[PDB]
RNA sequence: GACAAUGGUAGGAGAGCGUUCUAAGGGCGUUGAAGCAUGAUCGUAAGGACAUGUGGAGCGCUUAGAAGUGAGAAUGCCGGUG
RNA sequence: UAACUUGGGAGUCAGAACAUGGGUGAUAAGGUCCGUGUUCGAAAGGGAAACAGCCCAGACCACCAGCUAAGGUCCCAAAAU
RNA sequence: ACCGAUAGUGAACCAGUACCGUGAGGGAAAGGUGAAAAGCACCCCGGAAGGGGAGUGAAAUAGAACCUGAAACCGUGUGCUUACAAGUAGUCAGAGCCCGUUAAUGGGUGAUGGCGUGCCUUUUGUAGAAUGAACCGGCGAGUUACGAUUUGAUGCAAGGUU
């Protein structure tokens, strides 16, 4: 009994009791959150998929809301005195999938 | 000629892999009680007895 | 007040300081372009 | 700079056949022990500004102090008497008339107290102070000046 | 326990000494002195001195049997080099490095 | 006043030598080679993020094509079956669905052939 | 995120046996190389050989097309000055067919450290008898 | 909110970090300052903290001011060392 | 949705290939000189095996999402034996 | 709002000295124990040097090569890995093995797979076989005085200003 949820312009194969990591959602720490973009459900249970299954949904607890590891964005043009350094901590939110 | 490129301190140690010196090939003297070098006169006390 | 001083907004500016790095914009050649009679210490031809 | 450091005036090597870099003297900047390219020179730092702005800065300093005792009476310079006079009333600026040479003496040893006269009112003196103690006469003399 | 002996500013190159020190490292203390007496190298006598001082320090200050003392460690470290000059030809002149070494030996019962 | 450069050069050069560890030989000891290799590392990482996206796209297509051939289809004929039967899931999910459930991927292949 | 990668304990490997009689050399070699690298299976990952072991038999019976028997000179250089050697496919089909098919297939696998592992999973015999009875080889037909 | 823009050499414009010192204010420090070593830390960068060892007596912090104010390139100079 | 004016500040005055209209050369040259255009200069990404200038296309940053461009779908090597 | 031992005088030190030159003349490097010498009595190895204890001391890894004590460089030990492999030495993916932090999608190593011809300078154009750099550390390049010009701020205003 898994599913495929469309969350942030990306699909995710999700089973229960699993912790998942998604782009930033507006909710705060420790909250429920219902996924509606579910395109395909069921493993050993059933195999039903439409553009969106439209009968099934998912519910997750908003476990945490943070920022990934700072990747430094460095790059340069050789012999032409041009270089550029940036930083980036892409923000994420981690969720526990409570029910399907 | 002259070296075209300075030698790393890896290639150096590889080339010095074989810069060992073996032990002499010694034994113990049955008379002197100590180590002599085989087929030689005993350093410590005297005799050869071969 | 002598430990909170504030010159009038817009009066002071920090001088331009060339020849210190390539991220300022005036580092390598220091605003003079490449070779020539005017990229040489000693000025160009006299004015006029 | 190059003109002042001792020695030099001799090209060390020939510039052409050595193999070393071409140098001109041992007292050039890139060396050690010779030559400072720019830097300190004995030069003044003061400047001026118009009379009216000077007077307006002094008026603004006194204005922010406002944002006054009788005459001082010290026969002998006795710093404890002055400390009492300051306690009954610690960045004090005690402004007097022309000069009383027993109040400057009574007060120049106390840390945080500065004494002066109505003809000698700085702006650094004023703005450095937490209080002004001006006499009845010095108030009027500065109202006459400014 | 452990007993060390250090000989400092021994006037021999350190990689003319590590040749011999790569032998007696790990050995018993008896065969160590046997080797260090029988070898041809010029580093043997000074290392004989140092290893015997290590064993004597053991048996006098720490009082551990001079029968089971195995050379736990032995190593040379660089020292202050005397830098000299040699006349080459055509007016040139080349440096010379009369280098030194610090010879440390550590004998321990292993208990 | 005089301002002699001290413990400001050292700080940033140390910061650059920490940043290059695991490098062969003088790359992790010396500064003028460690700096060059750190710059090359930054450029390579910038490039390799985009190419990482491309690599996994290739791998997903490869495994979907390996699954469909066991079901008498192609990658192309199948992926046209989908999007013409009815819009469906992407390549990563579809590949690892072919991996986990061999029993729903064939569901999809029948529903795709039904797109004719 | 989630993308299954093949490990040493995930992988399986199978034994196939393909008649090389009547097949064009390259039309068969492509199929075989596909099998060898291992992308007939869904657990394809690049950095490991998830492919299979293959036993090509009847290598003295492959067919060329057109004037390729007398043409199609194989060359090889001996790294000595002026020493280059040559052999035509007709003379390599009777003298050593088990090198004909091997060279065809191994030119279609990558030249990497893992491509040589896969390169030495190919077992080619000129004949109908292969000594790998103890391996449970499977039939295989050209897809 | 919505839309739009954000490759860049010579070059033009803006905003900043960091070092030494000075004034003022407020602080830390032999119950351990500066410095040095290590670290898996915070910032969009220059960079800023924190913790432990080492060290033994001075240093931050805010706001202004002044500069001998930032080094990888000069067959650069001096020392050390390959 | 630019344009001009008046001001402060510059850099540039060694250009290259490609298509094209010509001169010169020999309907030689990756030649040389001019008109028009594009790209490189100062431009990374994909294709041309590799390859500044050729075809596609202009990188604010992250993503293990989707659609196409030149060019391609037997294997190396992604997609039609 | 001058330097703090490569600085400041060439010279913080018995320096115009070592040294160099026939000569006129040129010319360096060289600072720091500790609050106090209290500067290591005695024992052991050794020919001595040098050590190991034992003491002085607040500290001796402050023992006169004496405040801290960086890097290049030289070693000893050990966790992961490597003898069929073609390497600008990294980067992305990634098993396996070993650990355990500023506790957060951890750290070290790295079988293997994809991509990938250093940096400056000069050039129409450089991986370039064009230049330059052995490596490490320190020092080392748009400054000041006076005028002109335009811009921002401030002060007054047919006046402004010394």
């Amino acid at each position: 009994m898994f599913a495929i949820i469309e969350t942030g312009g990306k699909q995710i194969k999700v089973e229960e009791g699993q912790e998942i990591f998604v782009e930033k959602l507006d909710v705060n720490e420790g909250d429920t959150f219902t996924f509606d973009k579910v395109l395909f459900v069921g493993g050993d249970s059933v195999k039903v998929g439409a553009p969106t299954v439209e009968g099934a949904t998912v519910t997750a607890t908003v476990n945490k809301q943070g920022r990934g590891k700072k990747i430094t964005v460095f790059t340069y043009k050789r012999r032409k005195n041009s270089k550029r350094k940036k930083g980036h901590r892409q923000p994420y939110t981690k969720l526990t999938i409570d029910k399907i | 000629a002259v070296p075209k490129r300075r030698t790393s301190k890896t290639r150096k140690n590889k080339r010095r892999t074989h810069f060992k010196i073996s032990v002499p090939g010694m034994t113990e003297c049955p008379n002197c009680g100590e180590y002599k070098l085989s087929h030689r006169v005993c350093k410590n006390c005297g005799s050869y007895n071969g | 007040k002598l430990h909170e001083l504030k010159p009038a907004e817009g009066s002071r500016k920090e001088r331009n300081r060339v020849g210190r790095g390539v991220a300022t914009g005036n580092g390598k050649t220091s605003g003079r372009g490449h070779k020539g009679q005017k990229a040489r210490s000693g000025g160009g031809v006299r004015p006029g | 700079n190059r003109s002042a450091v001792s020695g030099g005036g001799r090209k060390p090597w020939k510039q052409k056949g050595t193999g070393r870099a071409r140098q001109g003297t041992i007292r050039a900047p890139q060396w050690r022990g010779g030559g400072i390219v720019f830097g300190p020179t004995p030069r003044s730092y003061a400047y001026k500004m118009p009379k009216k702005m000077r007077r307006l800065a002094l008026r603004s300093a006194l204005s922010f102090k406002v944002q006054v005792v009788d005459a001082f009476n010290f026969e002998a310079p006795k710093t404890k008497e002055f400390k009492n006079v300051l306690s009954t009333l610690k960045k004090v600026l005690v402004v007097t008339e022309n000069e009383d040479v027993n109040v400057e003496l009574s007060a120049r040893n106390i840390p945080g107290v500065q004494v002066t006269t109505a003809q000698g009112l700085n702006v650094l003196d004023i703005t450095n102070a937490d209080s002004l103690v001006i006499t009845e006469a010095a108030a009027k003399k500065v109202e006459e000046v400014l | 326990m452990e007993a060390k002996a250090v000989a400092r500013t021994i006037r021999i190159a350190p990689r003319k000494v590590r040749l011999v020190l790569d032998l007696i490292r790990g050995k018993n203390a008896a065969e160590a002195i046997a080797i260090l007496k029988l070898t041809n190298k010029a580093s043997s006598p000074v290392i004989e001195k140092v290893l015997m001082s290590a064993l004597a320090n053991a048996e006098h200050n720490y009082d551990m049997n001079t029968d089971e003392l195995v050379v736990k460690e032995a190593y040379a470290n660089e020292g202050p080099t005397l830098k000299r000059f040699r006349p080459r030809a055509q007016g040139r002149a080349s440096a010379i490095n009369k280098r030194t070494s610090h010879i440390t030996i550590v004998v321990s019962d292993g208990k | 006043p005089r301002v002699k450069g001290g413990t400001v050069t050292r700080a940033r050069r140390k910061k650059t030598i920490k940043l290059a560890k695991g490098y062969f030989g003088s790359k992790h000891t010396l500064y003028k080679v460690a700096k060059q290799q750190v710059m090359k590392s930054g450029q390579y990482a910038f490039r390799d993020r985009r190419q990482r996206k491309r690599d996994f796209r290739k791998l997903w297509i490869t495994r979907i094509n390996a699954a469909a051939r066991q079901h008498e289809m192609s990658y192309s004929r199948l992926m046209n079956g989908l999007k013409k039967a009815g819009i469906d899931i992407n390549r990563k999910m579809l590949s690892e669905i072919a991996i986990s459930d061999e029993k729903a991927f064939a569901q999809l292949v029948t529903k795709a052939k039904d797109a004719l | 995120r989630q993308t299954f990668m093949a490990n040493e304990s995930n992988i399986e490997r199978k034994w196939y046996v393909i008649d090389a009689e009547g097949q064009t050399l390259g039309r068969l070699s492509s199929e075989v190389a596909s099998i060898l690298r291992g992308k007939n299976k869904v657990t394809y990952t690049p950095h490991v050989d998830t492919g299979d072991y293959v036993i090509v038999i009847n290598a003295s019976k492959i067919e060329f097309t057109g004037n390729k028997e007398t043409d199609k000179v194989y060359y090889r250089h001996s790294n000595h000055p002026g020493g280059i050697k040559s052999i035509t496919a007709g003379e390599l089909r009777r003298t050593n067919p088990e090198r004909l098919i091997e060279n065809s297939i191994k030119g279609m696998l990558p030249s990497t450290r893992l491509g040589e592992k896969q390169g030495k999973k190919l077992f080619v015999y000129g004949g109908a008898e292969h000594p790998h009875a103890a391996q449970q080889p499977e039939n295989y037909e050209l897809r």
